């Protein structure tokens, strides 16, 4: 009943994992990168990287490790998905054809078990004796790496330590040995076990348990001749190996928390470390046994999600908060004291927290301006089709919202920067960002806090940036009040006022107040290069959302939805209120229809009654699940994104049959996207007799961008059957069922995808050979548009899929 | 309409005495039924005004309750045990008459009457 | 206010129900979403909450036979949450498992006294009254929706090693800053996700409850959010419609949020019949029993009252003399209390018999007669 079509306009750019090995050939140095639902395989060259194979999988890559069992010429690739699809793959090339064959595959999901807090952990024993999976608390899954286990059968071993932080397979052990950091009421400890395949059980470890740092988080398996394990916390780097115990506490690592590591030298002499602030350190092990540990600050890179050393001092830095990097490590530091020189920068749009569509250059040619990244990696991204040209405007602070004002030829962007407590009294920024380097800046004037400050703790400073549309210079940066958080942003005209204003909703956030009880609605006018505050209104709560509503202002304040009218005296006058059973986080509009949304998937549809001056509840639905973004497709369809990377679509029945049933929103569409949608907005990037109606672009966390549109019943049926016939013929990497991948999957329920057409699967029809096309179209006759049953050939569907691709 | 006066409990012209059966009926029977769980509706005359039962004293021509019987025993109103036994039975019979079989209060009255009868079989001979 | 030397274990025991009952240690739990055919007790009119102790006294022969049949079987009956009490309409309900029973002889009639406890919520699929007059209910077990951490879908893998944690406001600031860091990847800040975190809501409820019961949360209050939310709901003095709306909630997060919103808004307790006569305030609430300030007790006639213990009460008339017969709180004598304006029964005034007891007097107000009110 939904009849919807969702397609990917930009593949995920964020990097969540990267490894190096010998996957394509025993002589080649291969770099493997994971981008959620993408796997990229390059060959490391003296120049840089040479792309050899990019594939897509029907899952979210959570574990990616290379290993070579004795008896194989080159490395094999182990991959686990978010839905617990495990697979072992091998690279195969003959001439020009490149195929990623599946050596083994299987679902490793248990019938019962609580998914743990540290998430999925996957390790491989050095001698390729087993694969250890850590998915549920108190259970260690073991997949023995025999030549007969093509189904990847596994067995569980009970864990007395229920809260495991990290675990690694140790080197140089007669039996496969795991070393892990756990926490109990006594504190955090490190402990070793041996995995017995004969008994399928645990045996006492090589060295006894030790009490470690309270924030010991990372475990590194040091290879031979060293052996042992390195434990990294927030203040100390320790090393354990039987009788060997060596701890250091370098203060240079106390500033930020180290979150990733990578081995440089094959023997474990040097390691790379990356903290949350993007700093890159070098951990050096001094020699048969270890002599000492040393930490040297190499420099600053992008906020690294993963690191990998290539060769000749070239390091790849995979980032999810910003652009990924290829950097060079020199022996001698430069004039500023950094050993790091950037060689190449790869664009990453993630995370996209907000976006808008503007006809910047040519009229009718839509372009997408997005707020991307966070902290020093934050930026604006301008995307237009040519595949996609992208311009980057670095902000060095965290952008949150954005809107376009045509009459002023500029954008309004909400942003936030981190500062630390001054030595005397006040705050100080860590780096110069967009808010501190504007051509003109101002702060709000108070018109409305015990236990002040602390010792150098972080505080957020929120600003409204007026940014030129042609040059993207920060024309103005208005700072908000102390302890004021900016939530909503709107550019519109109101009432009989011809001036266009920037309207911002805020909230007074204090640590003692769990829920804000104080907020502002501020109305600025930008003109002549300076921002002036036109209006200020105080509200008793947080302004979570604002929407221009037929020349009026619709604003959500906590659990209330209020309508303001713009008076002749240029003030905000309340017209009506609606007090809801939920706090209105999401507000969308269409005509007189208002869509109110809660974080736990509580949906409400109201209507504004003009002749009465009040709101009226039209419908509602209360199915609890973590939401993320909502949108109105048409008068009767409401699209949303929720928990576990899923999309859904609800319907109403205006006429209907029973007043008790007219108030219910029927769940008519479900789909598993694999991305965490952060923003919906109507618009398209194609130049403006089409099988699709409407166009809603959505931006996600991993940088992926998608498009959703509506279909007719005949088109939806034809495309669903096309999907079935294409799944019957297309070979999947890892042999994962497309229906299983697209199934609405939370750990509480799994249903098949309904009312949604996977646009990518239908577009893959043009990339298969003509015989497979004739296979798919064979014995079709599912066309019920004329009234009977029209036959279909390969060329008809080729043209259909070409017209469907021409929408993005 | 309004409630009638309660039954009389003392008469100075009436002779008083302490027979063994009546002192047993006071110290044992009425004490056993009075502390019982279901006793409270019978511890005082039916307040037909507060209970909104305008037909109660039109149907019940001989009202009786355990409070009246207690006061009659304490004031040595009874000359013999049969008087007090008949008062108890009049109370129970009135309760059965005005109400309907199976009503909660009918079951409570049946319980109290069963306890009364099993206590009354142990009536001692006079001194 | 004052201090107390009462021993709060005696109220929970329901000692007024006779000698030591035959107690059961077994437990029967039905699988989620499964359908069961459960008998319904006729005279039960309470909206039972899981975990709430329910005492009953049954002397109708039909009720006694049904209770015997239940004792010989799985010891579970259905308590319908009536939306319309007069026409016996029920869409939701809660199962109750008998854990103690006692048939009393040397009594005028055969009477059975029972202590049960609510177990699982359920939806009423079908109600059919048998030829015996007793009715059975085809019933669907409603599951407990436990949702994962709101940051589980947005968690960075590199930060997975920091999601396990080793002046309370500073500790909670650090907790919020560390657990909800990845919130910067979404359209919402950290303090918003704190409003849907089970532990934060539980701590705020723990403060608002420390107001009433002086028992430390180290043992008396559960750690599981579902058990905690049900324990809180069982002792919240609200009207039947609010209680049904709270019973319809499946997610413990929404339940805790609704309970906190009630505790923050609701301040006065007025007469339900008057709607305009203040009886007490949230500040005079105090717990005389382990189960909290409010608990279900049974009178000598099978009627069930959810009594809430408060230190002071206003606008009440006292009817009759104090009595210790069938006292729910041993050592205290009760006195009927009516509203000063409409004369409706609000509860009882309990007064101590020994001059050494503390408190010397308090008020037990029945929930069915109260109405929450916000100024
Ligand atoms: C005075 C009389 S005379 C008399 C009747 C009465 C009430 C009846 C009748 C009907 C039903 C029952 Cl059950 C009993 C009696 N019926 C009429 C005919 C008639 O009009 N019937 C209509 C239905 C009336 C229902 C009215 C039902 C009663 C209403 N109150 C309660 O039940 C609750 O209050 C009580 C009562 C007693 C003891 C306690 C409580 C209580 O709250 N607590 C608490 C205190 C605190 C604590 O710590 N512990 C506790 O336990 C008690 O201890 C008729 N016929 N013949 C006769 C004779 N009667
Ligand atoms: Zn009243």
């Amino acid at each position: 009943m939904s009849y919807n079509y969702v397609v990917t306009a930009q593949k995920p750019t964020a990097v969540n994992g990267c490894v190096t090995g010998h996957f394509t050939s025993a002589e080649d140095l291969n770099l493997l990168i994971a981008k959620n639902t993408r796997l990229e395989i390059y060959v490391v060259t003296a120049e840089g990287l040479r792309p050899v194979k990019e594939v897509g999988m029907y899952g979210k890559i959570a574990v990616m490790e290379l290993f070579r069992p004795k008896g194989e010429s080159k490395d094999l690739l182990f991959i686990l998905t978010a839905k617990y699809n495990a697979c072992i793959l091998e690279y195969k090339q003959s001439g020009e054809s490149i195929d990623i064959i599946t050596r083994a595959h299987g679902n490793v999901q248990d019938r019962i078990g609580r998914p743990s807090e540290t998430g999925i952990i996957g390790i491989i024993d050095p001698e390729c004796r087993m694969i250890g999976l850590r998915l549920y608390d108190g259970l260690f899954k073991v997949i023995p790496l025999d030549r007969d286990n093509k189904e990847l059968k596994a067995f569980n071993i009970r864990l007395e330590e229920l809260h495991v932080i990290d675990v690694k397979f140790l080197y140089g052990c007669q039996a496969p040995t795991i070393c892990f950091v756990y926490q109990d009421p006594q504190g955090r400890h490190v402990k070793t076990y041996e995995v017995s395949l004969r008994e399928k059980e645990f045996n006492k470890g090589p060295w006894k348990q030790e009490n470690v740092e309270a924030e010991a988080s990372m475990v590194i398996a040091v290879p031979e001749p060293f052996g042992g394990a390195i434990i990294i916390g927030q203040e100390s780097i320790t090393y354990h190996n039987g009788d060997k115990y060596l701890a250091i506490a370098p203060p240079i690592i106390k500033q930020s928390t180290i979150v990733c590591h990578n081995r440089v030298d094959p023997n474990g002499s040097r390691y790379l470390l990356g903290d949350m602030e993007g700093r890159l350190f070098m951990l050096l092990l001094e020699k048969v046994t270890l002599k000492d540990l040393r930490v040297e600050l190499l420099g600053e890179t992008s906020i690294a999600e993963c690191l990998t050393y290539l060769d000749n001092g070239v390091v790849f830095v995979g980032s999810r908060l910003g652009d990924s990097q290829l950097v060079k490590l020199n022996v001698d530091s430069n004039e500023q004291g950094s050993y790091v020189v950037a060689m190449e920068t790869f664009t990453n749009l993630g995370p996209i927290v907000d976006m808008c569509v503007v006809d910047l250059e040519r009229q009718g040619q839509g372009q997408l301006v997005t707020c991307s990244g966070a902290f020093k990696e934050g930026s604006l991204r301008i995307i237009r089709n040519g595949k996609l040209h992208i311009r980057t405007v670095p902000l060095y602070e965290s952008p949150r919202k954005i809107c376009y004002q045509e009459v002023s030829q500029c954008f309004g962007v909400l942003s936030s920067r981190i500062e630390v407590q001054d030595t005397s009294g006040g705050t100080t920024a860590l780096r110069p960002s967009a808010s501190t380097q504007a051509l003109s800046s101002s702060v709000s004037s108070s018109k409305l806090a015990p236990h002040e400050t602390s010792f150098g703790e972080e505080v957020e400073v929120h600003n409204l940036l007026i940014i030129d549309q042609h040059t993207f210079e920060v024309l103005h940066a208005h700072q908000f009040l102390q302890n004021e958080y900016a939530l909503s942003l709107v550019s519109c005209k109101l009432g009989k006022d011809p001036n266009t204003y920037f309207i911002v909703g805020t909230a007074m956030v204090y640590p003692e107040e769990a829920e804000p009880k104080q907020g502002r609605i501020v109305v600025f006018q930008y003109s002549d290069g300076k921002l002036q505050t036109v209006a200020e209104k105080e509200v008793k709560g947080a302004v979570y959302s604002m929407v221009e509503f037929n020349g009026k202002l619709l604003a959500s304040i906590n659990s209330t939805v209020r309508l303001y009218e713009w008076t002749t005296e240029k003030e905000l006058r309340t017209e009506c209120n609606h007090y809801n059973n939920i706090m209105a986080l999401y507000l969308k509009t269409k005509g007189d229809f208002i869509l109110v949304g809660d974080l736990m998937r509580s949906v409400l549809l109201l209507a504004y009654k003009p002749m009465e001056g009040n709101f009226e509840e039209i419908a509602r639905d209360f199915n609890p699940n973590w939401m993320s973004a909502v949108e109105i497709l048409d008068d009767d369809n409401f699209l949303g994104a929720e928990n576990a990377f899923n999309l859904f679509v609800c319907q109403k029945d205006s006429a209907a049959t029973t007043d008790e049933e007219r108030q219910h929103l029927q769940e008519v569409g479900l789909f598993h996207l694999g991305e965490f949608v952060n923003v919906f907005c109507h618009g398209s990037l194609v130049m403006q007799s089409t099988p699709t109606q409407g166009s809603v672009l959505f931006g996600t966390v991993n940088g992926m961008i998608g498009l959703v549109t509506s279909l007719s019943e005949s088109w939806y049926n034809l495309l669903l059957d096309m999907q079935n016939r294409l799944n019957k013929v297309i070979k999947s990497v890892g042999k994962i069922e497309h229906s299983f991948w697209r199934s609405f999957h939370t750990e509480r329920k799994t249903e098949p995808a309904t009312g949604f057409i996977d646009g990518d699967l239908i577009e893959s029809f043009l990339d298969i050979s003509r015989p497979k096309m004739q296979e798919v179209v064979a014995n079709l006759q599912y066309d019920d548009g004329s009234g009977m049953k029209r036959e279909a050939t390969a060329d008809d569907l080729i043209k259909v899929v070409e017209e469907l691709t021409r929408i993005h | 309409s309004m409630n009638p006066p309660p039954p009389e409990t003392s008469n100075p012209n009436k002779p008083k005495r302490q027979t063994n059966q009546l002192q047993y009926l006071l110290r044992v029977v009425l004490k056993t039924l009075w502390k019982h769980q279901f006793a409270w509706p019978f511890q005082q005359p039916v307040d037909a005004v507060k209970l909104n039962l305008p037909d109660y004293y039109k149907i019940i021509k001989t009202p009786m309750d355990m409070g009246t019987i207690k006061k009659r025993l304490e004031n040595n109103y009874y000359w013999n045990a049969q008087e007090c036994i008949q008062d108890f039975n009049t109370m129970f019979t009135n309760c059965y008459i005005y109400n309907k079989p199976g009503d909660d209060i009918v079951l409570m009255a049946e319980a109290l009457e069963k306890l009364f009868l099993q206590k009354i079989n142990e009536l001692p001979t006079e001194e | 206010p004052n201090i107390i030397n009462f021993d709060t274990s005696l109220p929970t025991s329901h000692t007024y129900l006779g000698a030591d009952m035959e107690e059961f240690h077994g437990r029967t739990l039905h699988d989620d979403d499964s359908c069961q055919v459960i008998p319904v007790l006729p005279q039960v009119m309470m909206i039972l909450i899981p975990g709430q102790t329910l005492p009953l006294q049954l002397f109708h022969p039909q009720e006694v036979s049904m209770v015997r049949n239940l004792i010989q079987k799985d010891r579970t009956f259905a308590v319908l949450a009536y939306s319309n009490v007069q026409e016996r309409e029920a869409q939701f309900g809660t199962t109750a498992e008998i854990y103690a029973y006692r048939e009393e002889q040397d009594f005028g009639i055969e009477i059975v006294k029972v202590k049960a406890i609510g177990r699982q919520r359920f939806k009423v699929l079908e109600l059919r009254t048998q030829s015996d007059g007793i009715q059975q209910a085809k019933v669907q077990i409603l599951p407990e929706c436990v949702l994962p951490s709101t940051m589980s879908a947005v968690q960075l893998e590199s930060l997975n090693k920091c999601q396990i944690f080793p002046c309370s406001y500073k500790w909670w600031q650090k907790y919020q800053k560390r657990k909800f860091h990845c919130a910067n990847l979404t359209s919402w800040p950290r303090w918003l996700y704190s409003l849907y975190d089970a532990e934060t809501l539980m701590d705020r409820i723990k403060k608002q409850l420390r107001e009433w019961d002086e028992n430390l949360k180290d043992d008396s209050l559960p750690s599981n959010p579902i058990d905690f939310s049900y324990r809180v709901a069982a002792c919240l003095p609200i009207d039947d419609v609010l209680r049904i709306q709270l019973l319809k909630i499946g997610s413990a997060i929404q339940r805790l949020r609704c309970e906190l919103d009630i505790m923050n808004k609701c301040t006065s307790l007025c007469c339900k019949q008057c709607q305009e006569t203040e009886i007490t305030t949230k500040n005079e609430i105090f717990s005389l029993s382990l189960c909290g300030p409010m608990a279900a007790y049974v009178n000598p006639h099978g009627y069930v009252h959810e009594t809430l213990t408060v230190y002071k009460a206003c606008n009440l008339n006292l009817i009759g003399r104090p009595s210790t017969e069938h006292s729910w709180f041993p050592g205290y004598a009760w006195t009927v209390a009516q509203c000063k304006i409409c004369a409706s029964h609000i509860g009882w005034k309990f007064t101590a018999t020994k001059k050494d007891m503390s408190p010397q007097k308090f008020w037990g107000l029945t929930r069915s007669a109260l109405l929450p009110t916000i100024p």
